[PDB]
RNA sequence: AAUCCGGUUAAUAUUCCGGAACCAGAAGGUGGAAUACGGCAACGUAAAUGAAGUUGGAGACGUCGGCGGGAGCCCUG
């Protein structure tokens, strides 16, 4: 549920929460890793002056969801839980993509809802550098 | 191999992501399974004649999987003898399409 | 000057329009090379076999222009 | 100049290309890694992919800078938000 | 008793997974280090010597003075 | 930015001939994907929106000495 940052890899500058952590160690990943949830792609400043597809397609965002090191990551005072982001993350979604796409796109879903409810702004909004 | 690297013909019959595919040994047919509880049977005759291209189409289309955790066809294996499909799913129910 | 080593590849190459003509040159290790020069390239493929090299010429298009041995 | 042999076993001395230089970082300034080292009309038929690595600012400057470069902003960033609470 | 991570990665690894119980930064590390480390220190209450090996990542202090 | 070989004259060749490529620019057509990706990583793929505005690299760089790699000439079986 910690917010958390990659400073590695092409999901470069994007906030993540952790879904569930693997810093345990994995045979697949010998290090602290963690699959984390993140936004790739944030949402647009929706106008009320736009439509309501033309809302929403501002509003829509695209998920993504990686597992990477501790190294990688970058802990966040801020933080950020959800009931459908218990639960739903393993390898099990990871090992099939077809899970891993359901994966998404329940999580761009309940993205959108925490968006369309105005939470978690800070994170939703695409950080600068 | 001897037509290019590239291949021959693409499908994307599977709504999820395509799992695996099988080729009977004996029989013309093929199967691909995947994780959208569907699985699609095609047969194909290959002549080994130099202008005579592989003529492969679609021949059946499972349905009436359970899909659980977004994961439905897993495996599926051909009879040695006949056509007859052997897909196991993912609430460990194993399906022998005759 | 690309070799080509798809007989089938070779076989369409020759039904489009792109092939000019094809030439069979006899090596001395008993492999039929079959060249055939396109607009932008130039096709060859070495068979080994004289029976395929003969199915070869035989199934190749009657557009194409065949050559022997220079 | 560089001198060859002809099939016709003649002594051809024939131009050679200038070899072509990597591009370098925008911030550290050494040559950038995986892409291709030619002239700079050369290495334009090549794709994006081939040009522009998968990262943010790629192709521009190092990774080593870009995560210095994200970790310089976090802290400043911080550093604001701290100095706009006490004030 | 309080073996030294001093280094690059060895000081990173300590002080990320919060091994290092006392860093003495000195002043020739680099001051992202150093901001790292005070950010490291901030999640975690973590002993900040800050020494006016580049920077003394001690994972304990055992029979150390401090 | 982009071309080599062989041959050819009384006097010509990277120009001529025969054969084989490359560059730039141009449209539409076909097919492919499209409604980008994996790896902690450096990085990689057939594709994989980017206006105004902002930034960088190459082009575009001083001189000498030694060493390594290769080529050719020469030497030698």
């Amino acid at each position: 549920g910690k917010v958390a940052l990659i400073t590695r890899g092409r999901f470069a500058g994007k906030k993540v929460v952790i879904l569930q952590a693997i810093d345990q160690g994995s045979k697949s990943h010998p290090f602290g890793h963690a699959v984390v949830a993140g936004v790739e792609r944030y949402p647009l400043k929706v106008t009320k002056s736009m439509g309501a597809k033309r809302i929403a397609r501002r509003s829509r965002v695209k998920p993504f969801i990686k597992v990477v090191n501790y190294n990688h990551l970058m802990p966040t005072r801020y933080a950020l839980e959800l009931d459908n982001l218990k639960g739903l993350i393993t390898a099990d979604t990871f090992k099939e993509p077809t899970q891993r796409s359901a994966a998404r796109k329940t999580v761009k879903k309940t993205f959108e809802e925490k968006y369309q409810s105005g939470k978690s702004a800070w994170f939703f909004t695409p950080l600068r550098f | 191999l001897d037509f290019s690297s590239k291949p021959y013909k693409n499908l994307r019959y599977h709504s999820r992501a395509l799992r695996d595919v099988s080729y009977h040994p004996s029989l013309p047919l093929f199967c691909s399974g995947s994780d959208d509880g569907d699985v699609q049977v095609f047969h194909g005759r290959v002549y080994s004649d130099l202008l005579a291209n592989p003529l492969i189409v679609p021949l059946k289309i499972l349905r009436n999987h359970k899909v659980v955790d977004n994961v439905g066809v897993l495996s599926t294996c051909w009879h040695p003898k006949e056509a007859w499909l052997f897909s196991a799913g993912a609430g460990g129910e194993i399906r022998m399409w005759t | 000057p690309r070799q080509i080593s798809d007989i089938k590849q070779f076989l369409e190459i020759a039904r489009r329009k792109d092939a000019t003509s094809a030439r069979i040159k006899k090596n001395t290790n008993k492999d039929v090379k079959f060249k055939l020069r396109c607009s932008k390239y130039l096709y060859t493929l070495v068979v080994a076999d004289a029976k395929k090299a003969e199915k070869l010429r035989q199934s190749l298009p009657p557009d194409l222009t065949v050559t022997e041995v220079g | 100049t560089r001198i060859i042999k002809t099939p016709g076993n003649n002594i051809r001395y024939l131009h050679i290309k200038k070899l072509g230089t990597i591009p370098r970082c925008g911030d550290t300034g050494v040559p950038l890694q995986g892409i291709p080292a030619l002239r700079p009309r050369e290495f334009a038929r090549l794709s994006h992919n081939k040009k522009t690595v998968q990262r943010a600012y790629g192709g521009c400057l190092s990774a080593n800078a870009v995560k210095d470069r994200i970790v310089r902003a976090f802290l400043i960033e911080e550093q604001k938000i701290v100095k706009q609470k006490l004030k | 008793s309080g073996k030294y991570v001093l280094g690059y990665k060895s000081t990173l690894k300590t002080l990320r997974s919060g091994k290092a119980k006392l860093i003495l930064i000195a002043a020739n590390a680099p001051p992202l280090r150093k901001s790292e480390l005070e950010y490291y220190a901030m999640l975690s209450r973590c002993s900040v010597h800050h020494y006016s090996v580049g920077v003394l990542a001690v994972i304990d202090a055992g029979d150390s003075d401090i």
